């Protein structure tokens, strides 16, 4: 549609340097080709007939220069054709990733991320690799035909049934085709990204698909994705090819009504030696025409077929206005006023019922209840991941959501339930998201977490590279590694859900200390009551509702 | 390596030479209209010209037809072995080769493969039959003066044979680099909840970008060799047409007219035809990781052919040794030796980093021991078939995954034919799940999300037993599954391992470093540092040192 | 003669799949009446501007990618 091609339009905005400069030297090539078939006609001329060296010498003389002087022109167009093709995509791969990152949490249940790389890595060729081609057809036709219709109007009684005839079948003919070939191209694109869905499981869960022998099941399951996707080529490919085949038809018939017509106005007095010469012009234009019309149908099919790229990209994300508070000093004093909470994908099932507790410095505070209950959903309250559906949480008698992003997230932490390294090494892992710090630091939160032990075994220490999402260490090791990323930090407040189960009964009992500065607010989720038993403050939560 | 590329288009001839014969047929009935028609003064002129024109469209339109059905059953059977081949390789290649990198090769590298194949085929083969018309009309002629245009066309044939394997390489780091972009892309998009907790956002995009920025200076070196490359192929095919016509000046003999009208096209053609092996070279650049997987021979032992009617099992380590191959001079496990029976549970407890998880791995034939031998029932476990070991062998991960799919579809994973739902609501009785699957609002046809985030931090385990209990397994391993369970779950779990009728037909391996349910099983196994140093029953372990150290 | 390609065979393919350009009578004269005339008399002259032309283009084309890059 218009609007997408407008859209792009303005992000091929700073690119059309690029596009002017490949436009010069398109007329310049075309601007030879009129000229070399002179020579060589010359050169037919002087061979067969009367034959001079000198003549001859020249005419070849002059033919090789217009000649190198449209291919040298040529070569640079294709050139840089070809190089604003790969900055419009570079530029559209870079604005729509960086879009992903900006969305809410309720965005990433309702899609799945094998659907989004493929999207990611897919779709953007297709709204691209158009630009060296039908750029350079669209352009060259457009020049003839203007060229062509300079001929005929010499004859110009004939040319006013030219723009008459064609002009009218085509056009209203082509919305068919036009609004049929983008629906199968958006079908294309989404059975694409559904089959790439199945790569996504089978290998990132590889493990647990050799665990039950179920490899060749996955196979199968591929290529029935497959198989749906060579159906839909083929209805691409055979709709076209009909659609090819109607034209000609069409182009012959609008030949023969012209020379019937053009034989009917010879009665009306234009001899013949115009009349054979004319048909030519009218039959290259008439060609172009079809030409110039069917690359134009095409380019806005390609960029409609991508409209799932731009509601990406345009997506207000479902999130509060920025804060922009950050105090030098914060006391760490954090409290619940009446909350209640239902998630933004599944409304209609509370999963908070009201919560009225307060935090305070220097005082731990523990959680517990049974699976379920709710307790992880009150950590992600407290870090601001979720908007309360009633009360309000506040930090230092200020609402968690008027505090800065990056300030934020530097005075509260937390520990996650299962945590998740990234591919890196040990000390990116650690001091995860920090602009900068000193290795002294790391090595001090290593030491905290009593993860200094094992990270010097490690082949290169606190160099060594952790594996594809933490999968070659060991869980104990994982659970050491994300408590050091929190301390690393030194925070305020200090969340802590369930991080102390994969330990094993050595360590549970040496990491007990947590409010031995005395300043930090400590939040402690367990599942048992056999875990807090120094607990300063102790909430009992079952069904959403605290005891 | 061009061979390489065209093996595969080979295995349906039938239908390119019908394609051949088609466009041949067709390109005779559109030259056939210059040759017969003069128009001029004429009625036979028009109607032969109308019907040719109707049979030239006719024809193209069936063999274009023909053309994109062969190119789509090629493409589907590419894609489809390339991905059968990836599954096929051992356990380390994917710790090698992060799945953002092999998703990439799987899903763009092939079709670009055969993207580029389909355009340049079409291309080559039209105008490979009207060369050859060209060139005979040529023959006809001068015999003398085509010899000597045959005789120099070699020589063209040197520059574009340089640039070809300037584009290999340049496509290679290409491909690769957009690999490493994907990687970037789906790790970040797999844990946004960290991303967002350590506001890491514009730490992950400006990763990303870095990554583009390798593609960007890539890409200026490809505009350049386009640039280059249309130079060459233009401006030297001149030169061979400025060369005879040199030759036919220097000979005057006079019909050399008839033979110049035609060089003028065979150069055209031989022009198109030069700026098709530099792309055709692109591809081979294109596609060398995907062959490469195609050809790799995997590291894992085939899988045997033995499948007894009954199995008893008798599970006996017998010296093992083991060493992952990112680290093999280390050893992580050492001469292990313990045996498991029906109808008995062993409790195998150890510090963080002991090596447990190791060896339920390789109990589950996921990697091979570097030293002594593992038996199931009396036979090594690579003579089992793959499938059939599977089922008797079950275990429950230490974080166990969880599939995109229905709840009944979870459990009943990997089974050769759909149980029915009295089966799969006994396995979840059985385990625990029953109690909490039965109170979804869709019960067992409930989607659940990506890696299980739907279900609770305990409730994941339950419904992971449940499956491992569907199969009616022979041997039960439990890593660290115990510890988050509910106090129901709990009850279920210790009436399935010291209570429940159909124990005999089982052996249990328990992994756990907690003291929590290994004081009723009839073995324990204290291992650290990839040695089992004390074993015994729970009594015997408390005498031989005062207060064990691990529970007081 | 006779055109054994098509009329404009840079026009004749689009990806793999042919397109309406053909010799249905032949190939359309493109030399107009004037130019001829120019490319005789004077003509001499229009091959170096035409060449100049290009080079001039050329140097314009380098600068904008050195300026595009900075930018
Ligand atoms: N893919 C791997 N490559 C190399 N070494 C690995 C890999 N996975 C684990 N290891 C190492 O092997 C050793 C044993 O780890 P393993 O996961 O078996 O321990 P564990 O006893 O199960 O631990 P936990 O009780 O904490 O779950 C550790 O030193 C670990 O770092
Ligand atoms: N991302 C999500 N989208 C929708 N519902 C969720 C999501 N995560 C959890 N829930 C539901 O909300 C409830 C919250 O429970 P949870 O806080 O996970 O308990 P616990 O932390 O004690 O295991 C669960 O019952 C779960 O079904
Ligand atoms: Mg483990
Ligand atoms: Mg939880």
């Amino acid at each position: 549609n218009k609007v997408l091609m407008w859209r792009l339009l303005k992000l091929s905005r700073p690119d059309l340097p690029l596009l002017v400069a490949a436009f010069f030297f398109l007329v310049l090539a075309v601007l030879g080709e009129t000229l070399i078939p002179h020579y060589s006609g010359r050169v037919i001329d002087i061979l067969g007939g009367d034959f001079d060296p000198h003549a001859f010498a020249s005419a070849i003389f002059f033919m090789c220069l217009f000649s190198f002087g449209s291919s040298l022109s040529a070569g640079c167009r294709g050139g840089c054709f070809t190089y604003t093709m790969s900055r419009i995509n570079l530029r559209i791969r870079e604005q729509l990733f960086s879009s992903l990152l900006r969305q809410d949490l309720g965005f990433f249940q309702e899609t799945k991320t094998g659907e989004l790389n493929s999207r990611l890595s897919s779709d953007t060729t297709l709204m691209s690799n158009w630009l060296p081609l039908n750029a350079n057809v669209l352009l060259r036709s457009l020049v003839k035909v203007v060229g062509l219709y300079g001929f005929m109007l010499s004859i110009s009684p004939r040319l006013t049934l030219l723009s008459l005839l064609h002009m009218p079948f085509t056009i209203a003919a082509e919305k068919v085709y036009n609004t049929r070939h983008q629906e199968v191209l958006r079908e294309i694109q989404d059975a694409v990204a559904r089959a790439g869905q199945v790569v996504r499981e089978a290998v990132g869960g590889l493990q647990t698909v050799r665990s039950f022998g179920a490899e060749e099941h996955e196979v199968c399951r591929y290529k029935e994705a497959l198989e749906q996707c060579r159906q839909l080529y083929w209805r691409r490919d055979l709709e076209r090819a009909l659609y090819l085949l109607v034209r000609r038809v069409l182009h012959l018939g609008v030949q023969m009504l012209m020379l019937s017509c053009g034989l009917q106005q010879m009665q009306d007095g234009l001899t013949q030696g115009s009349l054979l010469s004319f048909m030519i012009y009218q039959e290259s234009v008439g060609s172009y025409v079809q030409t110039l019309v069917y690359i134009y149908g095409d380019m806005l099919s390609n960029v409609g077929a991508a409209e799932k790229v731009f509601s990406y990209m345009d997506r207000q994300p479902n999130l509060p206005s920025p804060g922009t508070l950050a105090p030098t000093t914060l006391q760490g004093v954090v409290k619940f006023q009446d909350v209640s909470f239902a998630y933004p994908n599944r409304p209609d099932r509370p999963v908070l019922k009201g919560l009225t507790f307060t935090l305070r410095p220097g005082e731990v505070t523990a959680l517990v209840g049974p699976n379920g209950s709710g307790k992880s959903t009150v950590a992600a309250l407290l870090q601001n991941l979720y908007q309360p559906t009633g009360g309000q949480v506040l930090l230092d008698e200020k609402p968690i959501s008027q505090y800065e992003h990056c300030y934020l997230h530097s005075q509260v932490v937390s520990v996650g339930q299962e945590p998740v390294l990234f591919s890196g090494s040990v000390r990116n892992n650690i001091a995860y998201g920090l602009q900068s710090c000193e290795d002294d630091k790391v090595m001090a939160a290593a030491q905290a977490a009593h993860a200094d032990d094992f990270i010097q075994e490690m082949e290169h220490g606190i160099y060594t590279d952790v594996g594809e999402k933490g999968s070659q260490l060991a869980a104990g090791q994982k659970q050491r590694l994300a408590i050091a990323r929190a301390l690393v930090r030194d925070p305020r407040v200090l969340i802590l859900d369930e991080a102390t189960s994969a330990l094993d009964v050595q360590c549970e009992q040496a990491l007990q200390d947590w409010n031995s500065r005395g300043d930090r607010t400590v939040l402690v989720i367990a599942h048992r009551l056999q875990t807090v038993q120094r607990a300063h403050q102790i909430l009992v939560l079952q069904e959403g509702k605290l005891q | 390596p061009v061979r390489r590329l065209l093996g595969c288009l080979g295995s349906e001839t039938r239908r390119l030479s019908l394609f051949l014969v088609l466009v041949v047929l067709s390109s005779l009935g559109e030259m056939a209209i210059p040759f017969f028609t003069g128009r001029l003064t004429f009625t036979r002129n028009l109607t032969l010209m109308s019907i040719l024109t109707i049979a030239s469209a006719v024809l193209e339109f069936v063999g274009d037809g023909i053309y994109n059905n062969t190119m789509g059953h090629v493409h589907s059977h590419l894609q489809g072995e390339v991905f059968g081949a990836v599954l096929r390789q051992e356990t380390e290649f994917f710790q090698q080769n992060q799945t953002g990198n092999i998703m990439s090769r799987v899903t763009e590298d092939t079709s670009t493969l055969s993207d580029s194949l389909s355009e340049n085929l079409s291309l080559f083969l039209w105008y490979l039959v009207r060369g050859l018309c060209l060139l005979g009309i040529m023959l006809w002629g001068s015999v003398s003066l085509t010899m000597v245009t045959l005789i120099t066309l070699p020589l063209l044939f040197l520059l574009p044979k340089k640039v070809g394997k300037w584009y290999q390489l340049l496509e290679v780091q290409v491909r690769e680099s957009l690999a490493k972009s994907s990687q970037v892309a789906i790790e970040a998009l797999s844990a946004m909840p960290t991303v967002r907790s350590f506001a890491n956002e514009e730490g992950e995009a400006q990763k990303f970008r870095e990554k583009l920025q390798e593609i960007k200076t890539l890409n200026q070196k490809e505009a350049v060799a386009y640039a280059v490359n249309s130079w060459t192929t233009s401006i030297s095919g001149m030169l061979l047409k400025v060369g005879i016509l040199y030759i036919g000046g220097q000979l005057v003999s006079g019909n050399l007219v008839t033979f110049v009208l035609y060089q003028m096209q065979f150069t055209q053609a031989v022009e198109v035809l030069l700026s098709i092996y530099p792309r055709v070279q692109k591809a081979v650049g294109s596609s060398e990781k995907i062959f490469e997987y195609l050809d790799r021979t995997p590291r894992c032992p085939p899988s045997g052919l033995l499948t007894p009617l009954h199995l008893e099992g008798l599970v006996q380590f017998q010296d093992v040794s083991f060493a992952y191959p990112n680290r093999p001079d280390v050893l992580v496990l050492q001469g292990l030796t313990f045996t498991l029976r029906p109808g008995e549970v062993t409790a195998l407890v150890g510090p963080n980093g002991s090596g447990k998880s190791t060896v339920a791995a390789l109990l589950q034939n996921l990697y091979q021991p570097t030293g002594g031998q593992l038996l199931l029932d009396g036979k090594p476990l690579p003579q089992y078939e793959h499938r059939y070991l599977h089922r008797q062998v079950a275990a429950v991960g230490q974080e166990p995954q969880v599939f995109g799919r229905s709840l009944q579809e979870n459990i009943a994973y990997g089974l050769t034919q759909k149980p029915t739902m009295e089966e799969i609501t006994a396995a979840a009785v059985k385990s625990g799940a029953h109690s909490f699957i039965s109170g979804l609002p869709q019960g067992y046809d409930t989607e659940v999300d990506e890696a299980g985030s739907q279900l609770s931090g305990g409730q994941r385990q339950a419904v992971a037993l449940a499956r491992a209990l569907i199969r009616k397994p022979c041997v039960l391993i439990l890593d660290d599954a115990t510890s988050a369970l509910d106090a129901n779950s709990q009850l279920q779990v210790e009436q399935l391992l010291y209570e429940s009728p159909e124990r005999y037909s089982r052996s249990v391996l328990l992994i756990t470093q907690h003291l929590s349910l290994v004081e009723q099983a009839d073995h324990i196994l204290f291992l650290e540092g990839g040695a089992i140093r004390e074993g015994g029953t729970h009594q015997q372990l408390m005498e031989k040192k005062g207060c064990y150290w691990a529970m007081v | 003669a006779i055109r054994i390609l098509g009329c404009d065979p840079e026009l004749r393919f689009h990806h793999g799949h042919a397109l309406n350009i053909r010799g249905l009578f032949g190939c359309p004269k493109t030399t107009p009446k004037g130019i001829v005339f120019l490319l005789e008399r004077y003509g001499g002259a229009t091959l170096m501007l035409y060449l100049l032309m290009i080079l001039l283009s050329l140097m314009l084309t380098a600068l904008m990618l050195y300026v595009i890059e900075d930018l």
